[PDB]
């Protein structure tokens, strides 16, 4: 087991965990918690970013002393990824975009850049891949971003036959998409809901139980080569889960039909936005697609995780979403929204 | 007396480099290992022996005060020299 | 022995108390402040240009730390762990073990910079002259890391800063 | 291309001018503090490079640790670096705020505000000569100078 | 006779009704510290814990350690009350950063020495 | 006496090699006096000196435009100072390493480095030791 | 006027120990004995209290 | 002797022994030991219960005069029954001379608050409390003055460990501070360095 990489200590800050990561897509909302994760108990990580370093600076005191590394990688360079995964015992890919830039579409960075990870990652010789993927994604589902997700988890696990793949749902927290886009669609006055969101299903799930689950994973022999979905404990309606975001920033709620063309046509018209998207058709489509069912995968609670409700964490999230007179409501004010629980 | 690795890191005057497969390479990539090339054990070994007329020779150092403590010592065998304790200069007494 | 320092009293004369009034109605004192600031606006500054021109040391300023070698360029440190038993901070590691040749010499020497309070109490304890304070005060990092030195660092830094070092020590030697 | 030599352009003008007006909060713990006073004292003067103190976070560009940084100090400390709007850098003053110090070992006392804040710059000493934190700050502005937002954005 | 000075109470009966006094005092108060802090925990949660503090100590049978359990109690209240205490003062009551040690025998072998 | 202080002021256009040297100095330094040159470093560094100036503005140095690797046109910082100018420089002596040259050594550096940290030749620390604890190796034969 | 307390001492409750560090550690009580390298008995006179040594490992940067 | 030795004051050593013969016969209910040492420093061991009285005779008394409390602090000593020695440090401004004023408590024995007698003893209490756990009755305010907000335990006691229990970093999950058991990368280095040869005979204890 490589004696210097024995774990060692009580598994804090200043011990060894025998864990060294390489965490592909660090920097952005899942990244951040996976490497705090790894740091509280003594990992070495290594964090391959493009971006500039001043937006990787919330990550450095995530770490001890020599335990956090910055390399620059490139997506379209494989020496990048070789030079990151040398010396890794485990690889996590965590590279996402919810639009598509001139540079890399959703077939780049799903598809491609997967492959290419898991493909150095087996000829170097890591132990270890972690990929994440959709609970959702469908080979023939409307989005192509669910497309690219399919066939970037096949060829994942054609190149990386030991890799575990995770399917989360909807993950929702401080600095999600999920919460902060419904309570940003307060600003046009009324929210545009298709079919006024009667006809689809949510099952999201927190952020921590993601990283936990991750975590957890890296830890367990026996997720090697399995296949797990992520997703938490309540099903919502779209309705009544955008209603349930309304009550707890305290905003008046106004949702109006509006039809699917229409909305895809709103979405186009956002695309345009040379800068990070208000919105895209893509998200018009996968909003409004209902959560799939997949009872045969094992989950959070097969790894030792208790799925957090949202009912218990959305404050968090949308206090911040609340004008002066309604910062110091208590949590347990606003009433759980109804549960389509089977 | 600086020496490479079968993996290419320079080995240090205390003789250690990382294993191949040890994951601590890592902290070199993008950046440089520090290495002091001058080693003290090569440039102590090229003083030539003083060879001097009396049994006990004394060594500070040189330069006085700048030196280290002054020892004194016993040149009575010929099958070594008399190394300082401190500095590592070698005398002995004339023979052949 | 003592002095009062507000125990006088304003005489009361019409003179004096004309020149009170003048003083209360025209600003007189206020107006002396303004010559004093008026005075320094015309001085020659006390600014240097920094980079091009620096602040006067002394040869006992203590600096980034280094060590040193003897003139056949062996090293002077004996890992006699003087220093380490002295160092206020306990910033100084030390390991040792007889060299190749049967010479006492360490195998590992680190200052941890951050711990450090540059006090020279470790060049004062040592007998050889081996661990000094130098003359450099510029090696800020960007980083936490770099700032934990271990034997190579010191020895280059020691190669590297030699020359004004001697000659540092050479003026001060005899003040030890 | 056009719109790289545009990126990189702009890139450079908006460097420049935030090295060139870089307002630290007025911020000090302890000893250091002394020598960040005498660093703006007329000898040195780093009002001559631009470098103003201002009292309120959100006025301030840069945050300077400047002395011991202790547990009952530690979330003051945070709460006013996060006041702080972006972009914001944090300087790290002498061997208490590095990494503890001369106080390393104690119950009281942060090993090192890296562990509260991120770091730019590491200013060695106990403390610091104001020559010193001067080079340090020229060193942040050097740093400054390096940054690619545009050019980044612009290739994504 | 033990010879022994009082600091509050004579016994262990009003060293009870002073612990009632506080345990009340803080009942009252964290509905208070649930809204004033800002706190993602319920009134329900707060509670719980006060009581799980209480609770910690209910093995003390000497009425001087009771009366100086009574008065720490008191001054971290008072602490409270006046908000001297911050939102991470509060919460370092819930260890919600730490991770759960296993308390059986195979777990602790296996993960490290520590009995 | 304004005739002395504009005279002066031309003595230092024309005394730094032309007006284009004028402005080099103006802005590679914010500073146009015109001193006595004490000597050059083997990297380009210039040194000068004004006896007349008050304590700390009487030694300067007109810094290179290309060190060992690096262009500092505009980028210039105090390490790059060679040990024997800084020790002149910042006053720790009155000898100029031209007249008081240092004491050579084989094991000095010949040439100075500056702070190299944010490049790829920053230091990096690690531990200098060797491996306390040797485990034992396992047969590589089958043992039935 | 006394109270009359009739239990035997414990402080525990109010010392800020972990409850870890109360029923887990075992102190040793002793004499230390004479360093054999010395003649010097000064070091021999009083009693020491010392807990149970615990593990310790090498730090992945600077060993 | 001369060059190196410290001299003697012998007027100021009978001056400060009359003085304490003094007010050992003012206070023979509290006062139980008075001590002169050789560099001319008067110290006086009372009884808990004589805090108040003592103090205030020292204070108010015509020949006394010791208005000014200059310092109050605790020593810790383990090996004692009564835990916590209580030092008192007087200044009188009319006479130019200092004195010493000792007690002593464990740690469930409260006691009596100086500030009736000195108001300088309001923070040198809540400091004592602070590190010692020493409590004070009939203290106005007594609460911590110099650690953290819910800190636990008395770091000043000799059975508290150097580095404490806990130490302080941000967490990012929780977008705050934390509190979390201390790990140390490198360990503080326990050094023996007392000889094992006695350096002064003239205070060598009897063999028992
Ligand atoms: C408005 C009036 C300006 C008149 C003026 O500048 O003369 C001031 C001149 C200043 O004398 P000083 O600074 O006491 O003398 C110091 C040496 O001459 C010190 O002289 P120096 O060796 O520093 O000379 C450097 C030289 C070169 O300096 C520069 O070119 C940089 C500044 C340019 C400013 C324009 O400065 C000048 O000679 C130009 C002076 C201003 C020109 C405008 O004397 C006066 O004219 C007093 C006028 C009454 C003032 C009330
Ligand atoms: C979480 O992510 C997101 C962001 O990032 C933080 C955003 O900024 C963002 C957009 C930010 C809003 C505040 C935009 C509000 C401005 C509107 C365009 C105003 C609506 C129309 C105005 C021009 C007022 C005039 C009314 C009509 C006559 C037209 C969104 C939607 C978002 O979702
Ligand atoms: C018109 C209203 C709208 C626009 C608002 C802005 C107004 C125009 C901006 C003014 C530009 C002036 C800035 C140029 C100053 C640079 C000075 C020089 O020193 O820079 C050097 C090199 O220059 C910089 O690299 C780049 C500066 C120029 C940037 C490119 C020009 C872009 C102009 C585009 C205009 C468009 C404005 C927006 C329109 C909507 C780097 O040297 P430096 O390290 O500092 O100094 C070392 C310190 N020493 C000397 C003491 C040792
Ligand atoms: C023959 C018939 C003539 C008719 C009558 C004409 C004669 C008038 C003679 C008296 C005129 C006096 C005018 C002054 C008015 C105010 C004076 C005054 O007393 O104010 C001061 C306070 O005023 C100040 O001190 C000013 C404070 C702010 C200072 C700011 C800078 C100072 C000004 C710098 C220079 C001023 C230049 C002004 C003109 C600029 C050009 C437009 C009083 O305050 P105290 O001393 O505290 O006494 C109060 C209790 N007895
Ligand atoms: N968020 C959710 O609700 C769900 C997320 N997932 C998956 O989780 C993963 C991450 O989640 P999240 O963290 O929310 O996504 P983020 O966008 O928040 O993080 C994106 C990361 O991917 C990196 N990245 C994206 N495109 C590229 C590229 N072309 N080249 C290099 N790096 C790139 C970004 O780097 P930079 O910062 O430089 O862009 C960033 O570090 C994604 O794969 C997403 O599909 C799965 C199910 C639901
Ligand atoms: C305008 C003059 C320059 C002021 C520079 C800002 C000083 C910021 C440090 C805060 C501080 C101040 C103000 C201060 O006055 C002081 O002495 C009591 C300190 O102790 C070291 C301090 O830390
Ligand atoms: S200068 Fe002082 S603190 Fe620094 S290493 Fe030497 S002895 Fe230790
Ligand atoms: S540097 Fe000097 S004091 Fe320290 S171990 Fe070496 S010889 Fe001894
Ligand atoms: S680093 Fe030194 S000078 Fe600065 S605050 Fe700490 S002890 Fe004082
Ligand atoms: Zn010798």
């Amino acid at each position: 087991l490589h004696h210097a990489l024995i774990p060692h200590g009580k598994g804090g800050r200043s011990s060894v965990s025998g864990i060294v990561a390489t965490v592909f897509g660090a920097t952005g909302f899942l990244g951040r918690y996976v490497v705090n994760h790894l740091g509280r108990m003594g990992s070495q990580v290594i964090v391959p970013y493009r971006c500039e370093p001043y937006d990787t600076m919330h990550l450095r005191p995530m770490g001890d002393l020599g335990q956090i590394i910055f390399m620059e990688w490139n997506g379209k360079d494989k020496d990048s990824i070789r030079k990151v995964v040398e010396h890794s015992n485990v690889v996590i890919n965590l590279v996402g975009r919810e639009w598509e830039t001139k540079n890399f579409d959703f077939e780049d960075v799903f598809v491609k850049i997967p492959h290419a990870i898991a493909q150095v990652s087996k000829e170097a010789g890591v132990e270890k891949l972690i990929h994440i993927s959709h609970l959702n994604a469908d080979i023939k589902s409307p989005s192509r971003y669910l497309r690219s997700k399919a066939v970037g988890e096949k060829e994942v696990r054609a190149a990386f036959p030991e890799a575990t793949i995770i399917k989360p749902s909807d993950i929702f927290g401080r600095e999600d998409r999920f919460l902060n886009y419904f309570a940003s669609m307060r600003w046009f006055g009324g929210v545009p809901l298709i079919s006024l969101g009667k006809e689809t299903v949510k099952q999201p799930v927190y952020i921590v139980d993601v990283s936990k689950g991750i975590i957890n994973a890296i830890k367990d022999p026996d997720a090697k080569g399995k296949t797990f979905a992520f997703v938490g404990p309540n099903r919502y309606l779209l309705f009544d889960l955008v209603q349930y975001i309304f009550a707890v920033a305290y905003r008046p709620f106004l949702p109006y039909p509006l039809p699917h063309f229409a909305y895809r046509w709103v979405g186009r018209l956002f695309e345009v936005s040379p800068f990070e998207p208000w919105t895209t058709r893509d998200k018009v489509e996968r909003v409004h697609m209902s959560d799939m069912t997949l009872p045969h995968l094992p989950g959070l609670e097969d790894l030792g995780i208790q799925a957090t409700p949202l009912e218990l964490k959305a404050i968090e999230v949308l206090r911040r979403h609340r004008t002066y007179r309604w910062l110091t409501s208590e949590m347990e004010d606003v009433k759980p929204a109804k549960t389509v629980n089977i | 007396g600086v020496r490479t690795s079968p993996t290419g890191e320079k080995v240090t005057h205390t003789g250690q480099a990382y294993d191949d497969g040890d994951y601590r390479r890592v902290r070199f990539s993008d950046r440089q290992k520090e290495v002091n090339e001058n080693f003290a054990i090569d440039l102590i070994a090229e003083q030539p022996v003083s060879e001097v007329g009396s049994r006990v020779i004394s060594c500070d150092g040189g330069g006085g005060a700048l030196g280290h403590p002054r020892v004194y010592i016993n040149l009575d065998k010929e099958t070594k020299t008399g190394t300082c304790g401190y500095c590592g200069l070698q005398f002995r007494q004339p023979h052949h | 022995t003592y002095k009062f320092v507000n125990m006088r009293e304003p005489s009361m004369d019409m003179k004096s108390v004309t020149d009170r009034a003048a003083q209360t109605l025209l600003w007189t004192e206020l107006v002396r402040g303004l010559g004093m600031t008026l005075s320094y606006l015309f001085r020659e500054p006390a600014t240097i240009n920094y980079p091009f021109e620096k602040g006067p040391l002394s040869p006992r300023f203590r600096g980034e730390h280094a060590l040193r070698r003897y003139p056949s360029g062996e090293e002077r440190c004996i890992a006699c762990k003087l220093c380490e038993a002295v160092c206020p901070a306990q910033a100084i590691t030390i390991e040792a073990e007889p060299r190749a040749d049967g010479s006492r010499r360490t195998t590992r020497y680190d200052i941890d910079m951050t711990k450090c309070i540059y006090c020279g109490f470790c060049q004062e304890a040592c007998p050889v002259d081996a661990i000094v304070e130098g003359p450099n005060f510029e090696f800020s990092t960007e980083t936490h890391e770099e700032l934990l030195y271990n034997k190579e660092k010191l020895l280059n830094n020691g190669d590297k800063w030699e020359a004004e070092i001697a000659a540092n020590i050479q003026a001060d030697y005899l003040y030890r | 291309s056009r719109g790289e030599y545009v990126v990189a352009k702009l890139d450079d003008l908006v460097n420049w001018a935030r090295r060139s007006s870089l307002w630290p909060m007025t911020f000090g713990l302890a000893c250091c503090a002394v020598e960040m006073m005498h660093m703006a004292a007329p000898r040195y003067d780093m009002d001559r490079f631009g470098v103003v103190f201002r009292a309120s976070p959100r006025q301030s560009d840069v945050m300077i640790v400047a002395g011991t940084l202790t547990n009952k100090m530690a979330p003051a400390l945070r709460k006013v670096y996060d006041q702080m709007p972006e972009p914001r850098y944090v300087v790290s003053m002498g061997s208490c705020a590095n990494g503890g110090g001369y106080y390393h070992y104690s119950y009281s006392v942060v090993r090192g505000c890296d562990r509260i804040v991120p770091v730019d710059i590491y200013v060695p000493g106990c403390p610091p000569t104001a020559e010193a934190l001067l080079y340090g700050i020229l060193q942040l502005q050097r740093k400054i100078k390096r940054e690619k937002r545009l050019r980044i954005w612009y290739r994504r | 006779g033990t010879s022994v000075k009082p600091i509050f109470s004579r016994d262990m009966n009003e060293a009870k009704r002073r612990v009632r006094e506080l345990y009340r005092a803080w009942y009252r108060e964290v509905p208070n510290t649930v809204h004033l802090f800002q706190l993602d925990i319920s009134v329900k949660q707060g509670r719980d814990k006060v009581r799980e503090m209480f609770m910690k100590n209910a093995h003390v049978t000497d009425p001087r350690v009771v009366d100086l359990l009574v008065i720490k109690g008191k001054m971290e209240l008072e602490e409270t009350i006046n908000v001297w205490k911050q939102r991470t003062h509060i919460m370092r009551f819930f260890h919600e950063t730490e991770a759960p040690r296993p308390t059986d025998f195979l777990s602790k072998f296996y993960v490290g020495h520590d009995p | 006496e304004l005739v002395q202080v504009l005279r002066r002021g031309l003595q230092q256009v024309s005394g730094h090699g032309g007006l284009r040297g004028y402005l080099r100095v103006l802005f590679r330094a914010n500073d146009v006096r015109v001193g006595t040159l004490v000597g050059e470093d083997k990297y380009g560094n210039k040194y000068y000196e004004d006896n007349k100036q008050f304590f700390g503005r009487h030694r300067w140095v007109i810094y290179t435009t290309e060190m060992n690797g690096r262009d500092t046109f505009w980028d210039v910082d105090g390490s790059m100072v060679p040990p024997e100018w800084h020790r002149w420089l910042h006053c720790m002596t009155d000898d100029p390493p031209t007249t008081k040259p240092p004491t050579a050594r084989k094991y000095i550096w010949t040439n100075h480095k500056f702070n190299v940290s944010g490049t790829p030749q920053q230091y990096v620390p690690y531990s200098t030791t060797r491996k306390k604890i040797q485990e034992w190796v396992p047969p590589s034969t089958p043992y039935k | 006027q006394l109270i009359a307390v009739d239990e035997k001492l414990d402080i525990t409750t109010l010392t800020g120990v972990p409850e870890e560090h109360i029923k887990t550690r075992k102190v040793r009580i002793f004499v230390p004995a004479r360093n054999n390298m010395q003649s010097g008995v000064n070091n021999t006179k009083k009693w020491k209290m010392e807990f149970d040594t615990r593990e310790r490992w090498e730090n992945p940067l600077m060993g | 002797t001369r060059p190196t030795i410290r001299p003697r004051n012998d007027v100021v050593h009978k001056q400060l022994s009359a003085f304490g013969q003094y007010v050992a016969e003012i206070l023979p209910k509290y006062v139980q030991q008075v001590q002169v040492s050789c560099f001319n420093e008067l110290e006086i061991f009372i009884h808990p219960d004589g805090v108040i009285p003592v103090l205030t005779f020292l204070r108010d008394h015509t020949n006394a005069q010791f208005k000014s409390l200059a310092d109050l602090t605790a020593v810790d000593v383990p090996t004692r029954q009564n835990r916590f020695e209580i030092v008192y440090n007087l200044l009188s401004l009319r006479f130019n001379s200092r004195i010493r004023v000792k007690t002593y408590t464990d740690e469930l024995t409260p006691i009596e608050s100086s500030v009736t007698v000195y108001k300088a003893a309001n923070w040198y209490e809540r400091e004592i409390w602070d590190m010692f756990g020493v409590f004070f009755a009939n203290h106005p305010d007594l609460r911590r003055i110099l650690t953290d907000y819910g800190f636990e335990g008395h770091p000043f006691r000799k059975d508290f460990p150097l580095s404490g229990y806990v130490e302080l970093r941000y967490d990012d999950e929780v977008k705050r501070v934390v509190a979390e058991p201390v790990e140390l990368a490198q360990e503080f280095r326990k050094f023996d360095l007392n000889s094992p040869w006695e350096a002064f005979p003239a205070y060598r204890q009897p063999p028992e």
